[PDB]
């Protein structure tokens, strides 16, 4: 900082940082709530079992990052646990890893899917691409079939939607005539 | 006018597919963990889960696009260990195995070529705090609510899936599309592709290396021309650099007064109390939602262009890569024989291989030919003279043969049609 | 759209008679000004977002009426543009907002390997199917449709010669019948 600088802000023209007015050092604001949080769950009406991804953080450094210390115990039991497992997308807690491949129940990300399972419990694991298979390729060799079959198949197309129309006088002022007076005064809005 | 020489030519058709699943907090960006702030933004309602759940509309939909692009197939075929092809040389578009992801040469080549300027997938919390001398944009995003979800699908799994298509395409033909994969020799799949576009199999095996060489030569050209010109792929860095660009925007729209004396909260609050301060928060509410609106609504505009493409790609592979396309200059310009997938950041890329007539003569012609008072018409192809001689030969393609009865048929009298000529039709 | 109705947008209250019954107009004017400039955003996000839909409604009739068209009135060649497998048919049935099409195709079902070539050497000069592919069952071969078995014996009618078998790869010695 220059010596007539008191305040450092970012690309947003927030303060950065702060240099303290006793001792003359420099210290970066980081909001509190850093990181999303994203809730992983079957529908209610089946269990209420859940896990949580805190997106890009280390499962070392969750509980810092999440300020562990200051929630509520029932946060912090997904704080911290033995179902803590790594992604690339970042940390999973609450559900058990499978090396087992599946298809895709509920996507977390980065080829990374979960469902519930009955071990009664949530489940993660990488998804099943589709059963791996391998092709008998010759340069003489030919597969010909000789049955087939006839199958039917359902594709669902929307056409239209509902024709909703809107006054605008009821809806912004209700039959007020004094209302629609002062909306008188922002011109063509409705009518366009 | 026939043609008597061809070439094989490749062409590149690059489409964006998905974008940044982006997500947004609206208590970080418009008041930044003050409870107060939040307090007054309850009174506005419902915006804010409208925002959040466009938003994961966008998200979810990005994921879909990519999916019903490239996982077309359920099954994960993989290619032969003996690459036998009569010729055909493919090793710069399969994964290499000694490279640690399953990339292909050109994947590779496509992928140090555009740049995704987001630091990665992953920017832990002691990444951006050890990021003090830089300051930087990510973090900054990132500390404001503004968040990239990864792809469901990565670009490995990408990999994969296209790969699996080509070993169906390259094995299979048509026929892993149109439900069970079977085999057909390559060379046999030509045969058939050749036949589909109105050429005889027996011209390309009377010069099957060629083709083979030519295919491989244009291959190569393709790798010498991607790993220079950077231009090619601006359809897809725009698309990133769009959406960057508007994150940008973004954040730089927090340092917006809106009419209020200062920008940030925390001075207002500090500086003001609730009867007349209010007023001012009101306003940079206001104007911080409405630039969120504003950025949420360019998103889906882009979202639909993005979903129309990715429609458009996926057309693309079911009618190219799992058959042949008779749509004229919808798989690149010429007769369609093929075309190969290949991924790409937010992407996907077509090496559409196509026939084209090269060197043609002029020669005389005539719709039919009188032999006896009867009218014969070529049963395929057209009549043609050398100035001497009367053959018959297919359009795209130099090959005469002698007219015969099999080769014609005969159809009312040579006294209606107009520019028929008078010569014999040889009696087997 | 509605919840939105009882929003303040910083206003005293949501509701205009409550302001217009306790405020005069001087100042009273600036809450209902708050109070139609929020109502009048949410209209125009609620327009906005039905116009995004009404383009996604319009390309997806488009595609519908492309799908009616095409394999209804007649048959598709687009490869699963009506469906997975070699289109046949489709027939429509309505939905509320939408439209069904049960596409009816043809799957190969069963398959068995055989051995191929793609020509056929009969006294120096090359055949080639004129339609199918040859096949061989080990002893005899025949030519056959691609997309289903059903050998025939190899004759004149069922080839063409178009050179001799001393350039084509993978040519076999066998006899075309003559009749
Ligand atoms: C070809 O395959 C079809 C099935 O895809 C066979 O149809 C079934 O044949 C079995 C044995 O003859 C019957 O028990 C079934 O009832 C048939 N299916 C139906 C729906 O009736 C057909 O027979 C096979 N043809 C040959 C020559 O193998
Ligand atoms: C038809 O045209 C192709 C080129 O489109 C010819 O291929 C080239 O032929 C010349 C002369 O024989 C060679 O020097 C080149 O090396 C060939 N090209 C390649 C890629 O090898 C082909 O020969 C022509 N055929 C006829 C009958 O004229
Ligand atoms: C396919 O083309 C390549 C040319 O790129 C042939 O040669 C290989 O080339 C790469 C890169 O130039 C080298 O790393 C390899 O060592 C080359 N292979 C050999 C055997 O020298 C390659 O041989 C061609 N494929 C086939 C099956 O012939
Ligand atoms: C093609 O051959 C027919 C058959 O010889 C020709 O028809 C004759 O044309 C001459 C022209 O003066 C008439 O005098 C004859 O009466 C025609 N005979 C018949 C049987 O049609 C015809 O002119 C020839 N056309 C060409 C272009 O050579
Ligand atoms: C197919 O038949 C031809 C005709 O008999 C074979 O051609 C002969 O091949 C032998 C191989 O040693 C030569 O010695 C002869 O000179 C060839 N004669 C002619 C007329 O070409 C050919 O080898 C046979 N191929 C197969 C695969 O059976
Ligand atoms: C439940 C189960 O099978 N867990 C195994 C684990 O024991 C092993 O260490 C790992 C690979 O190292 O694969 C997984
Ligand atoms: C929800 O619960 C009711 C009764 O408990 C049951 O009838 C219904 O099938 C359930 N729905 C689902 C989706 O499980
Ligand atoms: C932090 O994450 C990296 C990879 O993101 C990992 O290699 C490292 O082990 C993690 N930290 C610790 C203490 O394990
Ligand atoms: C065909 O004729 C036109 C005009 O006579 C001439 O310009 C052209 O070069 C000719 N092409 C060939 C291949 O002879
Ligand atoms: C035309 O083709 C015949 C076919 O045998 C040949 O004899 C004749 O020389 C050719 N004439 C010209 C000008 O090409
Ligand atoms: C073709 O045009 C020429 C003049 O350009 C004319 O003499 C000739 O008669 C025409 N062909 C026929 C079949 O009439
Ligand atoms: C064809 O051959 C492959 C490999 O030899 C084998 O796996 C497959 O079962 C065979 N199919 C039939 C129908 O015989
Ligand atoms: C091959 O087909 C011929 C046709 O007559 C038959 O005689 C022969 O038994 C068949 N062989 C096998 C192994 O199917
Ligand atoms: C087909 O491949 C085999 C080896 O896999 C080889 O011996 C044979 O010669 C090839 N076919 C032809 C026509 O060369």
């Amino acid at each position: 900082f220059l010596p007539f600088q008191q305040f450092g802000r970012d690309i947003a023209d927030t303060t950065d940082a702060v240099r303290d007015p006793q001792t003359l050092e420099i210290l970066d604001i980081t909001p509190c709530s850093f990181g999303g949080v994203s809730v992983i769950t079957p529908g209610t009406n089946t269990s209420n079992q859940v896990a949580v991804l805190y997106q890009d953080v280390n499962c070392t450094e969750v509980p810092v990052a999440i300020h562990a210390d200051q929630l509520t115990p029932t946060w912090r039991v997904y704080s911290t646990g033995s179902n803590v497992f790594q992604t690339r997308a970042g940390c999973l807690i609450g559900a058990e890893h499978v090396n087992n491949s599946y298809e895709c129940d509920i996507p977390i990300g980065a080829g990374i899917c979960a469902s519930y399972q009955t071990s009664q419990s949530i489940i993660a694991y990488t998804m099943s691409l589709g059963a791996e298979n391998s092709v008998a390729y010759s340069n003489n060799s030919i597969a010909i079939p000789t049955n087939f079959t006839i199958s039917v198949t359902t594709e669902i197309l929307p056409v239209s939607m509902t024709k909703t129309s809107v006054d605008c006088t009821m809806y912004i002022c209700g039959d007020s005539t004094e209302c629609s007076n002062l909306l008188l005064q922002y011109g063509s809005f409705c009518t366009q | 006018a026939i043609p008597t020489n061809f070439t094989i030519s490749v062409t590149t058709e690059i489409l964006p597919v998905s974008m940044t699943k982006t997500s947004v907090d609206c208590t970080m960006y418009i008041c930044g963990d003050s409870t107060e702030c939040s307090n007054l933004l309850l009174q506005y309602g419902s915006f804010c889960t409208q925002l959040n759940r466009a938003l994961t509309g966008i998200a979810v939909e990005q994921d879909k696009n990519t999916q019903e692009v490239f996982a077309q197939v359920k099954q994960i075929y993989k290619t032969p260990p003996i690459k036998d092809f009569g010729g055909f040389n493919f090793s710069q578009i399969l994964p290499d195995p000694s490279k640690p992801s399953k990339r292909s040469f050109i994947e590779d080549l496509l992928f140090n070529k555009v740049t995704l300027a987001d630091a990665g997938f992953i920017k832990q919390y002691g990444d951006c705090l050890g990021d003090i001398a830089a300051r930087d944009l990510i973090c900054a995003q990132k500390f404001n609510g503004l968040t990239v979800l990864p792809p469901l699908l990565t670009d490995e799994m990408i990999a994969q899936y296209t790969s699996a298509l080509l070993a169906g395409t390259i094995t299979s033909g048509w026929t892993f599309g149109a439900g069970a994969a079977l085999q057909i020799p390559f060379a046999m799949q030509m045969a058939y592709r050749f036949n589909g576009i109105g050429v005889t199999q027996n011209v390309l095996y009377e010069n099957q290396k060629l083709i083979a060489n030519q295919f491989n030569s244009a291959i190569g050209k393709i790798q010498d021309s991607l790993s220079s010109t950077a231009s090619a792929l601006g359809k897809l860095q725009d698309v990133v650099n769009q959406n960057a660009q508007a994150l940008n925007t973004l954040v730089k729209q927090l340092s917006s007064n809106f009419g209020a004396i200062s920008s940030v909260l925390n001075d207002i609050l500090s500086r003001l109390c609730p009867p007349e301060a209010e007023v001012q928060i009101d306003r940079l509410i206001t104007g911080r939602l409405q630039s969120l609106q504003t950025y949420v609504t360019q998103q889906l505009i882009r979202a639909a262009e993005i979903r129309a493409s990715a429609n458009l790609a996926a057309t693309k592979m079911s009618e190219c890569v799992l058959g042949q396309s008779k749509r004229v200059d919808f798989c690149g310009k010429g007769y369609h024989l093929m075309s190969f997938p290949q991924s790409a950041p937010h992407g996907v890329v077509f090496l559409h291989v196509t026939y084209v007539p090269a060197q043609e003569k002029n020669f005389t012609t005539a719709p039919a030919i009188c032999h006896d008072g009867k009218a014969h018409f070529p049963r395929e192809g057209v009549f043609v003279s050398n100035g001497t001689h009367w053959f018959v030969t297919q359009r795209n393609f130099y090959e005469p043969q002698i007219i015969t009865t099999d080769n014609t048929f005969v159809s009312g009298n040579c006294d209606v049609v107009i520019g028929i000529v008078n010569n014999t039709v040889y009696d087997p």
